[PDB]
């Protein structure tokens, strides 16, 4: 809408207002980068056509997004300004992502961590790291959404792997920041026939890329390799491990159980008595409102709920670290086996008839709000 | 779908905010709509059949020649299919009367209108021809009250405006 | 997503009904409590920065096992999560209070939440603690029973609400659990 | 700025529609509100030198060591350009109590708070001290109507809320 | 209603049970007391996550050899079982101090974890006193005589509630001993 | 990526050996069909839209359960997908019919079409009924034996490409069983 | 059952029994006018938490000399360890106030206390005097005779097991003679 002529919106940086458009679009990454040879080529502004600069930028930028002849005008809105050069292509994925298609398939149907996800997906064409999610995470809660795709578009690392001229795709650099960065980037990059729509919970990336350890998992890495580089280990022996992956992929088959969440538990034979696997540690989940007379204060029974392994490391790890000076003055030997142990009565009520008391021996110990 | 909630509860989030006073201030103004629109699905609940017969046969009274053999009309079960073609749209059309935004025809009727009815040969002039006959046939004193027939005609021509 | 006007249309479009008399007056019955609703959600977002620091710090005052190093809220930057990471509940439980129905924050905000926490280490069981402060005194403000700050509000009844908020901040707990 | 007016239209332009009956819906609770909070705007103009004498002082009855040497207050003429400091939040309420929504609070009074306020050492805690000393002091038969009161109440304590 | 409790906690083929609003009053006057015996278990399950991890956090410092090599709570893989334990049986507790039978906790709960705690090698001497520690503290909270939190109620008498659950932890007691 | 004439080359390539007179006559016999092939792929292309059209809509006059309400093809955008979702399979058939092996289609259509519809919800025993209806009418098409359309030729064998297309409609049928 | 209560005591290990109301009413016809004697052990052991927090802090302000520095209550490590001796006189009284013997409290505490205090350096005369202080409060917590907390009983005369606790309250100070 702007004019002919915008290298760049919105005036972040002080020098692009005196910064032309990019003449020609920019070379590649200069790196040797093995996977790319056997990629396909970039598709630019400058060496392709309208009818495979939309298929590419609906192939990347929207995923796989299916949009209609009816649907998607503000992208009809921000590609008639595209074909008449009133603004680059850099400048159109910021178009397409500040406008509401994107958001109604990616934004408010995808949950909010997997949106940047989605994000680095689309715009980059990679994967974050932590830090890069809990920076782009605070945009999401004091400025919102336009400020968000401001991050990747102004950035430098869109700028010097794509420029104003060149389409979104996944750049194979060879030499990356890091290991995971690598293959991070390429399991969050299948190639034909999938799109971002029906994984609503995306779940496997959104757990990888969560804590910085506990790196994906190899098969979810050798399946969106290139080819003359999966073969001969992909006909029968870790295909089937393709599969059982796919069907755990699709359908969204939630990792606490194998990839984070990982508790030995017992054998089902060492207790035998509070038997019946499927019900071991089941608790009853009871919530009270007690407000007015509309209540619905329903008990439920819980799931198998799992000791969690990081609040038992802030209980008995960083706290009770009070066994100090544990000589406890033995004198007088015979105290048979025991310390000093108050019998301990403790009257169950007598609610008049049918209530009763037992009794119970235990060792002693005076509190902490007590004695002065 | 795209409902006034839908719409403010969104661009409040898009915004990364609470519901703001503007936001409780959209939401006001369904009380003083829902008591002439939800009257007005009542009515289309309880004379859909008759809004079909006597509506979906005018699309054949003006359009006479797709009965013919080899065109879109061939047999009587397609004519079976085509009234159970335009009781989904009679259908949505209540089901937006309900919501108060245009929400649940844009996804459900709407969107991707434009390839199935150019690959199965489907005629969209005669498609409108038989919405905007139900159109024109409103008034204030048999039909409806004075302000639903007004916004009962705002989602048929919508669907007309989008067909064509 | 799915406000409380879509929830019956897709009950009604599984079995391709039109919508009819029999369940508009339970519809009609919702826009009744149209501004006894639209009170509510506005007594919520008048206190809610003090709703979230009263709630964090009452979870830190009851357990007081995370100050101490090594633990999950003790670093300054960690504290600045968790009154964001508290503050995104309320802001979400506060879109299903305007849309009436548990939608919109079920497949954003709850939707991988258990794993988020789980990876990243967040102790599940202060979370309950977390919520259950959010929970009590949600309903502690639209039936204006709260001692240090009462709201002028037209007189009646608005414990059908309570009701409602109550069953969305267990969902989150239970999705959490 | 941020209107119930600019939040619908901007909504449409981003999907790229035309205002549909969801949009047009939102405009019809203007009719049952702008009633309400347009008495509060004359209420607050024909009032604004009362609320910012004997309501901005109220903060210097609570903060009385800001008026020490080497603090934010230092002499006559810092109080003076305090009374002018919180006569522009006051201004702005009017600013939004007119327009619907927040819109004019935003940008003009919010963005960017924590900036001025922590470089220039200026204590929030003592701004809104002087706030929400005015938002209590509502009632229904000396100042206004009852439903003005529950609106203009609920734009001081969103001036809380962003500044704490 | 109360069948419809007690099969949902021996994990039948439901997902969950709810209460309604005219059902709760019908649960209410089914039970004895039952406006208090709803006020015992909403004392409980509002501090559930922070009495088990009081009453292992005393255990601990009672007998400080358990998270010496060598003890039951070195490995924080058995440090976490042990924290999820607590919650267990504070869990059933809290259901059979609603339903007012121990029924249910003799014959899901209690039924050979004497036989799973020698099978283990969990120590009988550290885990009643993980027990004792938990009766104390919820009889503490029904008659609201903990230190640190008090929680507002209607006034009365509730110590026939109090000696409830020190019944009902004697048999927690009694079946692991 | 790998064409007919690319195929041979790695299978040479794992034995080191250059490609000579004992293969090469049965690759000039692949060029001996050169015009064979070529106008095979042009009678596939030349009525595609009614290809895909009569073929999405037998699966439907067959089996109405997805027009029925919470079926797979009920509302108006998922037939739009669905006319689409077959068209690119006659996409990638008409690309592999042209290379001659079965390597374009294998990675980029049939390289995660499983997992796709396996999350959204697709029938897939609809969409083999759905392929096959395809896998018929390929072979009436190359065979000239369209009863309502028939095209002129060069009179001769052709049977060797209908093995050759009908072996590719069957993998896009393995790939999603 | 009072042999299974000797289990309880003498197994050198942690144990809990209870007894239900079965069980109970052959226990109240064994012993003699039991209902008092139930009602004897829970008016001490429901203030056994304040009786050994006033003794001897009773103690210390009759005998300043314990908080001097080298004194045995200076440490706070001797002070848990004063009333952790306070509590266990306690209960080993009230199981002998409830078995109504003395034989348990001689056998499994006071065998041995001579032994063990002069070898710990435990000052007896101080001691005595925290005993003195509980012999008197306990007289007065049987006979509902103390001024702040009076509690609720079935009316009638008390005073033989009055004198019953204090024979076996002098049994502890004879021990420690
Ligand atoms: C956001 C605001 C916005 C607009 C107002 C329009 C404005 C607009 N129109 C065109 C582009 C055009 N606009 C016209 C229109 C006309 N020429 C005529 O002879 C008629 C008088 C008139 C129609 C009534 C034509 C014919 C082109 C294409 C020019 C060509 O390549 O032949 C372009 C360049 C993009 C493209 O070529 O597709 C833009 C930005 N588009 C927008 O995005
Ligand atoms: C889109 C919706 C949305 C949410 C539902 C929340 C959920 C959420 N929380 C955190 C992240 C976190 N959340 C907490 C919070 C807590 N830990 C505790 O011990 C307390 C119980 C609790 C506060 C009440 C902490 C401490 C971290 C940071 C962990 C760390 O790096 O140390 C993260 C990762 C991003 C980040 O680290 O900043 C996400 C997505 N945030 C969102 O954006
Ligand atoms: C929907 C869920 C639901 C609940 C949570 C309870 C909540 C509840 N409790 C009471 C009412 C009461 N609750 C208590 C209980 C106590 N008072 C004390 O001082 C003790 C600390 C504590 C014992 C546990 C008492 C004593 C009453 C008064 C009635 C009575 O004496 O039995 C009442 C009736 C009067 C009132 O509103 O206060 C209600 C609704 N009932 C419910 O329907
Ligand atoms: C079976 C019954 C039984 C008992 C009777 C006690 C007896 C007892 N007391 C202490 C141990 C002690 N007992 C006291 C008590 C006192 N010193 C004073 O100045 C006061 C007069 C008096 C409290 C009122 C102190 C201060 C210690 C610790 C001594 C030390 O740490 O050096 C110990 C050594 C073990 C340890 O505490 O680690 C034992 C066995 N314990 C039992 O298990
Ligand atoms: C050296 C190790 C050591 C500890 C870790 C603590 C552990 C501990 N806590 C309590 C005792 C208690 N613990 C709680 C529980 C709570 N109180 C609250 O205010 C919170 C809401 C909630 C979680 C903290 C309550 C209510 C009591 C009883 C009254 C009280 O002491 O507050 C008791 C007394 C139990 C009894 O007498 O049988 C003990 C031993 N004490 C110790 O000596
Ligand atoms: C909810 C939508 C809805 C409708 C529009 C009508 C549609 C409708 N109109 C008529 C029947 C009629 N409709 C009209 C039209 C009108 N009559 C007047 O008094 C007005 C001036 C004018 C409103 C536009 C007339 C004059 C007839 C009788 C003559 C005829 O059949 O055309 C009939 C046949 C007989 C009958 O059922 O009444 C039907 C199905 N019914 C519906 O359920
Ligand atoms: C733009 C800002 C704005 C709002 C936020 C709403 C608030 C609002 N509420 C009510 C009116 C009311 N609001 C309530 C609600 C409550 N009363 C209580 O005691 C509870 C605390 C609370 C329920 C949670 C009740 C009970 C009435 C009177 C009955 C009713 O009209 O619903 C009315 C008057 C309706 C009438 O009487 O005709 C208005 C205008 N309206 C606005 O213009
Ligand atoms: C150990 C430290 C410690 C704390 C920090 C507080 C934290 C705290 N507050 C409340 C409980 C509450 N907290 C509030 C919140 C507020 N009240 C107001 O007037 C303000 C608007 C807002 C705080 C700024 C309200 C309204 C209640 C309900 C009781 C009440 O009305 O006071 C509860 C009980 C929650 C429940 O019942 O489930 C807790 C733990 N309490 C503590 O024991
Ligand atoms: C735009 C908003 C606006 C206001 C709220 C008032 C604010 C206000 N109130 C008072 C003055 C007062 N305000 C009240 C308070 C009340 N009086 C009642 O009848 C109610 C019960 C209760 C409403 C909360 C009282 C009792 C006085 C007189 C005593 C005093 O000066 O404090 C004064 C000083 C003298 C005066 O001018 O009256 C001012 C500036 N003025 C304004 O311009
Ligand atoms: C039906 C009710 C029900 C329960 C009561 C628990 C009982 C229980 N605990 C454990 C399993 C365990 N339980 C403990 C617990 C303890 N060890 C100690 O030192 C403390 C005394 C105590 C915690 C307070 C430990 C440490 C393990 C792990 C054993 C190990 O890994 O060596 C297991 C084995 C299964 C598994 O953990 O995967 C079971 C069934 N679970 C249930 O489903
Ligand atoms: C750009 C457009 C273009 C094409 C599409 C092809 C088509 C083409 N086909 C043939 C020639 C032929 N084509 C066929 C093929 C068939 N005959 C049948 O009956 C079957 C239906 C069908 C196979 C599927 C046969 C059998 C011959 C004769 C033998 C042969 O030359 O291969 C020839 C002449 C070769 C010759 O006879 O010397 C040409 C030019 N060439 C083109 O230039
Ligand atoms: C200048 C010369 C000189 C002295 C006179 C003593 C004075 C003296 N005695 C004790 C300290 C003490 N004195 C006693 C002695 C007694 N307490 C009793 O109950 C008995 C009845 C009585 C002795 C017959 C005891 C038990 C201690 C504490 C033991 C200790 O401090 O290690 C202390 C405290 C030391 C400390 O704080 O650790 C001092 C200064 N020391 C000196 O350097
Ligand atoms: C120097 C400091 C100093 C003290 C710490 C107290 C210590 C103290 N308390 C009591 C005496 C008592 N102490 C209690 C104990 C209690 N009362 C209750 O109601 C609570 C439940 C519980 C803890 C507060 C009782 C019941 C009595 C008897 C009161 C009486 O004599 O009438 C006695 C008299 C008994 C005796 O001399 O043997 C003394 C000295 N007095 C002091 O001069
Ligand atoms: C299940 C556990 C259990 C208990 C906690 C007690 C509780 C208890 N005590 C008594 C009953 C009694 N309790 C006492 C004792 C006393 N009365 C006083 O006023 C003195 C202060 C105190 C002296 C120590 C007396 C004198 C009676 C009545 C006679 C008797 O039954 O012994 C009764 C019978 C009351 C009745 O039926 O009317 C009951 C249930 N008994 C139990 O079975």
């Amino acid at each position: 809408l702007t004019l002919p002529g915008t290298a760049e919106t919105n005036l972040a940086v002080p020098s692009n207002a005196v910064r032309k458009v990019q003449p020609y679009p920019i070379a590649k990454p200069p790196s040797y980068s093995s996977v790319d040879s056997l990629r396909p080529a970039r598709v630019s502004r400058m060496d392709a056509d309208w009818a495979t600069i939309y298929e590419q930028v609906r192939r990347q930028v929207m995923g796989n997004a299916y949009v209609m002849e009816g649907e998607a005008p503000d992208i009809d809105v921000a590609f008639s300004q595209l074909k008449g050069g009133n603004l680059t292509v850099r400048e159109f994925v910021r178009a397409v992502g500040k406008s509401a298609s994107y958001r109604t398939r990616f934004m408010e149907a995808k949950s909010s961590y997997n949106f940047v996800l989605l994000n680095f997906k689309h715009f980059l064409g990679r994967a974050p790291t932590q830090e890069e999610v809990s920076t782009h995470i605070q945009i999401l809660a004091t400025s919102g959404l336009e400020a968000e795709i401001d991050s990747y578009i102004d950035s430098d690392e869109y700028k010097a792997l794509f420029g104003d001229h060149v389409v979104p795709y996944v750049v194979y650099r060879g030499t990356y920041l890091s290991s995971e960065r690598f293959n991070r980037m390429v399991k969050a990059n299948p190639g034909g026939a999938t799109s971002d729509k029906a994984k609503s919970n995306l779940n496997m990336i959104a757990t990888v890329a969560a804590d910085l350890p506990t790196d994906a998992i190899d098969v979810m890495r050798g399946l969106p390799s290139p080819i003359t580089s999966e073969t001969l280990a992909f006909g029968t022996a870790y295909y089937w491990a393709k599969v059982e992956k796919e069907a755990s992929e699709g359908r969204s088959a939630s990792p606490i159980g194998e990839k984070i969440g990982k508790f030995d538990h017992a054998p089902i034979s060492t207790y035998t008595s509070l038997c019946s696997y499927d019900k071991v540690n089941k608790a009853p989940q009871i919530s009270v409102t007690n407000v007015g007379s509309d209540e619905h204060s329903y008990v439920s029974v819980t799931s198998k709920y799992i000791a969690p392994d990081m609040a038992a490391a802030a209980q008995m790890l960083a706290d009770c670290q009070k066994y100090k000076a544990g000589g406890n003055a033995p004198t007088g030997k015979w105290m048979k086996y025991y310390p000093g142990t108050t019998v301990n009565m403790a009257p169950y009520i007598s609610l008049n008839d049918t209530g009763s008391d037992s009794s119970r021996t235990v060792s002693v110990t005076l509190d902490k709000v007590k004695i002065s | 779908m795209k409902s006034v909630i839908t719409t403010v509860v969104s661009a409040a989030d898009a915004a990364g905010r609470f519901p703001s006073n503007s936001d409780l201030e959209s939401i006001q103004g369904n009380i003083q709509r829902s008591a002439a629109r939800l009257e007005a699905a009542e009515k289309l609940a309880g004379n859909h059949e008759a809004v079909v017969k006597e509506a979906g046969d005018a699309c054949f009274a003006k359009y006479a020649y797709l009965k013919n053999p080899g065109e879109a009309g061939e047999n009587q079960e397609k004519i079976n299919k085509c009234y159970r073609d335009v009781d989904h749209y009679m259908r949505l059309v209540n089901y937006c009367l309900v919501v108060g935004g245009t929400g649940p025809l844009d996804e459900w009727g709407i969107a991707g209108a434009r390839e199935v009815y150019r690959t199965l040969n489907l005629p969209t002039s005669a498609y409108v021809a038989s919405i905007a006959y139900t159109r024109d046939r409103l008034c204030v004193p048999r039909d409806m009250s004075a302000q639903a027939g007004v916004e009962f005609s705002a989602y048929l021509d919508y669907l007309i405006n989008a067909l064509s | 997503m799915l406000d409380a006007f879509s929830r019956v249309v897709v009950n009604s479009d599984a079995k391709a009904a039109y919508v009819g008399g029999s369940d508009l007056q339970a519809l009609k019955s919702f826009i009744a409590d149209g501004n006894k609703r639209l009170d509510a959600v506005n007594s919520i977002v008048s206190n809610a920065s003090c709703m979230v620091s009263d709630a964090v710090s009452g979870m830190i005052c009851e357990n007081p096992g995370l100050i101490s190093p090594g633990g999950n809220c003790y670093t300054n930057r960690r504290m600045a999560a968790c009154l964001r990471d508290g503050e995104i509940i309320l802001r979400y439980v506060s879109y299903a209070l305007l849309a009436g129905d548990a939608s919109v924050l079920e497949d954003r905000c709850l939707n991988g939440l258990k794993e988020t926490y789980i990876a990243l280490g967040v102790p599940t069981n202060s979370s309950i603690r977390a919520v259950s402060i959010m929970k009590a005194q949600a309903v502690a403000f639209i039936t204006n029973t709260a001692t240090e700050r009462k709201m002028s509000f037209a007189a009646g009844d608005c414990t059908s609400l309570a009701s409602e908020v109550a069953s969305y901040f267990d969902r989150v707990g239970a999705a959490i659990s």
